[PDB]
């Protein structure tokens, strides 16, 4: 019964972020490149139309 | 210098072309017809081409042909 009391106010935002970041799918496709150096094939198939 | 290959089969499909092998040859034309002129570069195909630029130091050096310095003003 004898102190002063006074109210203030402080507020918590809590931003909740950093939900997702899931990577989603990671993909890769190979190649056959091409190169001077080459060499023999074997056979062939495609090659135009 | 009239020694100069062309590289294998022309045309189709085929099995007959270059084994990839070719490039050494279209490797060695460059080296030829670079060792035509080996530093040499005449001005005279282009040879009043260059110099109509502004005092030009115009390098020709080492090898090159370069300039006219044709309209002047040029203190070439």
């Amino acid at each position: 019964v004898g102190f002063g009391f006074i109210a203030i106010t402080l507020l918590t935002m809590f931003i909740n972020v950093g939900l997702t970041l899931k990577h989603t799918e990671t993909i890769i496709n190979k190649y056959k490149n091409y190169k001077w150096d080459s060499g023999l094939p074997t056979e062939y198939a495609d090659r135009i139309a | 210098m009239k020694q100069n290959i062309n590289i294998g089969n022309v045309v189709d499909d085929g099995t007959g072309d270059y084994l990839r092998k070719g490039g050494i040859k279209i490797n060695e034309n460059f080296d030829e017809l670079y060792y035509e002129l080996g530093d040499g570069d005449v001005p005279y195909s282009a040879g009043a081409w260059k110099t109509y630029n502004a005092s030009s130091g115009q390098t020709l050096t080492a090898e090159w042909g370069k300039s006219y310095a044709i309209n002047t003003s040029s203190g070439r």
